[PDB]
RNA sequence: GGCAGCCAACGUGUUGGCUGGGUAGGGGAGCGUCCUGCAUCCGGUGAAGCCGCCGAGUGAUCGAGUGGUGGAGGGUGUGG
RNA sequence: AAGUCCAAGAGUGCGGCAGUGAGACGGCGGGGGAUAAGCUCCGUGCGUCGAGAGGGAAACAGCCCAGAUCGCCGGCUAAG
RNA sequence: GGUGAAAAGUACCCCGGGAGGGGAGUGAAAGAGUACCUGAAACCGUGCGCUUACAAUCCGUCAGAGCCCUCGACGUGUCGUGGGGUGAUGGCGUGCCUUUUGAAGAAUGAGCCUGCGAGUCAGGGACAUGUCGCGAGGUUAACCCGGGUGGGGUAGCCGC
């Protein structure tokens, strides 16, 4: 029989990532991989196996192209004709954290286990964080060469 | 000779419901609603009995890729190097080792990189 | 002390004193059989070279022959009237490994 | 196990769920609180249920010689019984049926020391 | 030593009578007439 | 690893080569129920029906396999 | 003239049995249509669905890869 | 249509106005009390174990932690060629029959259960297919005599 995680065999860890001048797509993909926990060999899809990840400086996200004005973030409130339109520039001007939150929630699984993984992502705008008590390990995204 | 129908229908209907025990609503209490989704349930069993090998292999490869990236190597490179070295161990045993002995993976990745050629983009 | 053993075209991770469920092989129960080696792990070191794999052998004792749980096969196709039934039950054997 | 006594009244001319409404208010209580609640609950079903509880208390006190102050209601439940069948004329001369329902009542009393 | 017990028919002398329209396992829903038609209802004259 | 059909060799059924998705439809082999024949047998020391547990058959299933209700009839076999 | 020649279960005749004579899609050659239809009518030792299980194109019979005897918590692959 | 072996059909006491019930007794049994053998399923609950109130679902299957019960070896719970009931959570997942080229179809039918309900039947009728006896012969009907299916019956029949 293959291995599956037990009740308390699951382990967590705290990682902090700076987002200054980092590409949104790469940063968010790496974060999603970390929250799902594909970095541990004890991965199992029916139970959460990832780590808590904290991102700093959500307002310093850098994106390529002219999408600062030509990319839109959409949502509809519920009434007919209630569709409203905002850009990434306005989104970072108003709530900088929303863009990173949306990007990460878009690639996590869209099931209840996925939104349960979403429960454990901390996203802030400023350079400080009140979670220094949990001594997070700084994480820098790297690529394996082959 | 008239053969009035007491046990013949009863035996088969009871075996249908008994096999259909454990459902909700009319499902586990009612015959005409049992046989239909009884057959649906067993058809699902037939299909996912094949699907189970695929899903397990998927999870298996996922765990192996995780272990390889922890040991700083990609899944495709690890598998190609393993085939070049001529080791016939299968993903079941690799996954159990990844759960079990990182020393075993350390030795295995060392063997794989040793068997890896000089240049990966050679025309050979 | 655990090892990987080849049997019936299958591979298994078995340790000393363990009992494993493998496919049926023609052998009288209570006898001993010899099997090839795919991997052996002994504490800190491991042996993976094919030469050592062929050199090392694993001996196990056939304990009993058993039939698995009943599995029933139903091929049913909607709106066409095709309705098929079939049961199945495989013979399986249990081996207790002795020495590796 | 603890000593217990049972008493029931069948063929009572009330609806099953309509008596169960009152019956849900007496489960697990002591006999004194039960009598008080049945006296003070304005329902038609309160009368047969209170009569059954009183009869069960009388049986427990007489046949087994138990002290009423320590009796409590162990389990009480109502089950539907045979239903009287009638016909009612309705509009356009077309006819519908009336199901005259009847219910069973069961009360068992347990004596629990304080 | 033959009793009334030891009486058997010839092999193949007994052929099973076919029960038509007696379950979709063997013959179902059509009774060997196929789909709709006058042959499915009664008959056709020989001439 | 196992069942099944066709075929070849030899035998008083093993080996070997292939095939096995299928509606209408054709062919072959079976399960179960009621009622009769007989050789016989079970059953108030509990039959049938009723409600479970454990097993076994490739299937309709089977268990002279047992537990709680029931108090009066049934079964193997080969046949029809 | 060769090749499967332990069989494609190939051909032809006769005998017993019923189904069908409402097709659809796609690729080819075409008519009508406006080179319009998911249109109609043909031809196809064309293919597929009908009468087909699985993977891929998000879903999607007909397109692409590929033929489900049963089982395995085994490996190599086609389309992608 | 069925209490029972027979009415031996529940004296008496108690709750209740009665209906209804509990004991005590009858009886082998009252889980046989006249609404009476056996009493299933649809049906309506009670009590117990588990799950569920951030949750988008032809409701199941494949994995699958936890909780509860059980069986052996080993101590306070831990494994073992373990079962049981529940199942949080992930993969897949568009009921059945018809008639259709084409249906989950927003095409038809089914509220549910218990029974009832469909290739049957007669002829020296005819053909072909297995089986049985005789053989250049194969054979009978009606009918007569045996509480009995047996014996007789050459009128005809089919190929030579
Ligand atoms: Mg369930
Ligand atoms: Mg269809
Ligand atoms: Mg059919
Ligand atoms: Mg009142
Ligand atoms: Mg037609
Ligand atoms: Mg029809
Ligand atoms: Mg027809
Ligand atoms: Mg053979
Ligand atoms: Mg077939
Ligand atoms: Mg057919
Ligand atoms: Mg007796
Ligand atoms: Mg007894
Ligand atoms: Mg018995
Ligand atoms: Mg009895
Ligand atoms: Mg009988
Ligand atoms: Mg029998
Ligand atoms: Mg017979
Ligand atoms: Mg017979
Ligand atoms: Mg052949
Ligand atoms: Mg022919
Ligand atoms: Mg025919
Ligand atoms: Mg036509
Ligand atoms: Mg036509
Ligand atoms: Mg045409
Ligand atoms: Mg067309
Ligand atoms: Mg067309
Ligand atoms: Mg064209
Ligand atoms: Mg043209
Ligand atoms: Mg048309
Ligand atoms: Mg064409
Ligand atoms: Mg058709
Ligand atoms: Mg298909
Ligand atoms: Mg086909
Ligand atoms: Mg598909
Ligand atoms: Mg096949
Ligand atoms: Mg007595
Ligand atoms: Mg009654
Ligand atoms: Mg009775
Ligand atoms: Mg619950
Ligand atoms: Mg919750
Ligand atoms: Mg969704
Ligand atoms: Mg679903
Ligand atoms: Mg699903
Ligand atoms: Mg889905
Ligand atoms: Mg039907
Ligand atoms: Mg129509
Ligand atoms: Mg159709
Ligand atoms: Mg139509
Ligand atoms: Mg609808
Ligand atoms: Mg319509
Ligand atoms: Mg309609
Ligand atoms: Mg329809
Ligand atoms: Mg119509
Ligand atoms: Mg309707
Ligand atoms: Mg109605
Ligand atoms: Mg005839
Ligand atoms: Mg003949
Ligand atoms: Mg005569």
């Amino acid at each position: 029989p293959t291995y599956t995680p037990k009740a308390g065999d699951t382990t967590r860890s705290w990682y902090v990532i700076d987002a200054s001048d980092v590409v949104l797509g790469r940063l968010a993909s790496a974060a999603a991989t970390l929250l799902r926990g594909k970095h541990k060999p004890t991965f199992t899809p029916n139970v959460d196996g990832g780590d808590f990840v904290i991102v700093i400086n959500a307002d310093k996200i850098a994106v390529s192209g002219d999408k600062l004005t030509k990319k839109f973030a959409y949502r509809h409130s519920g009434y007919p004709g209630g569709l409203r339109k905002r850009t990434i520039g306005e989104l970072l001007e108003k709530h900088p954290t929303r863009v990173v939150e949306n990007a990460i929630i878009g690639m996590l699984p869209h099931n209840k286990l996925g939104r349960q993984i979403q429960k454990k992502l901390k996203v802030y705008a400023g350079p400080d964080h009140p979670h220094a008590a949990q001594q997070p390990i700084p994480f820098e995204i790297k690529q394996v060469a082959q | 000779a008239r053969v009035k129908r007491a046990l013949n229908a009863q035996k088969k209907r009871r075996t249908v419901l008994k096999a259909s025990k454990g459902y909700r609503g009319q499902r586990s209490r009612l015959y005409r609603k049992a046989k239909e989704q009884q057959l649906h349930s067993l058809t699902y069993a037939y299909r996912d009995r094949r699907a189970r090998k695929g899903e397990f292999r998927k999870l298996w490869i996922s765990r192996i890729n995780a272990a390889a990236r922890a040991n700083d190597i990609t899944y495709n490179r690890l598998i190609q190097g393993l085939k070049a070295a001529g080791v016939e161990v299968d993903r079941k045993n690799l996954a159990e080792l990844a759960v079990s002995d990182p020393a075993a993976f350390t030795a295995l990745v060392d063997v794989a990189r040793a068997a890896l050629p000089e240049d990966v983009n050679a025309p050979s | 002390t655990y090892a990987i053993v080849k049997t019936g075209g299958k591979q298994y991770k078995v340790a000393a004193g363990d009992v494993v469920k493998v496919e049926k092989l023609d052998s009288e129960p209570g006898a001993s059989v010899s099997l090839p080696v795919a991997l052996v792990v002994d504490g800190a070191n491991v042996t993976s070279k094919a030469d050592d794999l062929a050199k090392v052998a694993v001996t196990a004792e056939v304990l009993e022959h058993t039939k698995g749980p009943k599995i029933r096969i139903h091929k049913f196709k909607n709106k066409t009237g095709y309705h098929k039934r079939q049961g199945h039950r495989q013979q399986l054997t249990v081996l207790k490994v002795t020495g590796i | 196990e603890f000593p217990s006594a049972t008493a029931k009244a069948r063929y009572v001319r009330v609806s099953a769920t309509k008596a169960r409404r009152v019956i849900d208010l007496v489960r697990g209580k002591s006999v004194e609180e039960a009598l008080d609640i049945l006296r003070w609950a304005p329902q038609a079903a309160s009368e047969p249920v209170a009569k059954v509880i009183a009869s069960a208390a009388a049986n427990a006190q007489n046949n087994e010689g138990l002290d009423p102050s320590t009796l409590v209601v162990a389990t009480v439940y109502a089950d539907e019984g045979p239903t009287a069948k009638r016909i009612r004329p309705r509009a356009q001369g077309r006819a519908f049926r009336i199901r005259k329902r009847t219910s069973h009542i069961t009360v068992i009393v347990e004596s629990r020391p304080p | 030593v033959i009793k009334l017990h030891d009486l058997k028919p010839a092999p193949g002398e007994k052929k099973a009578k076919t029960r038509v329209g007696r379950g979709e396992g063997s013959k179902g829903k059509t009774a060997g007439r196929g789909t709709k038609g006058t042959k499915a209802r009664k008959n056709v004259p020989v001439m």
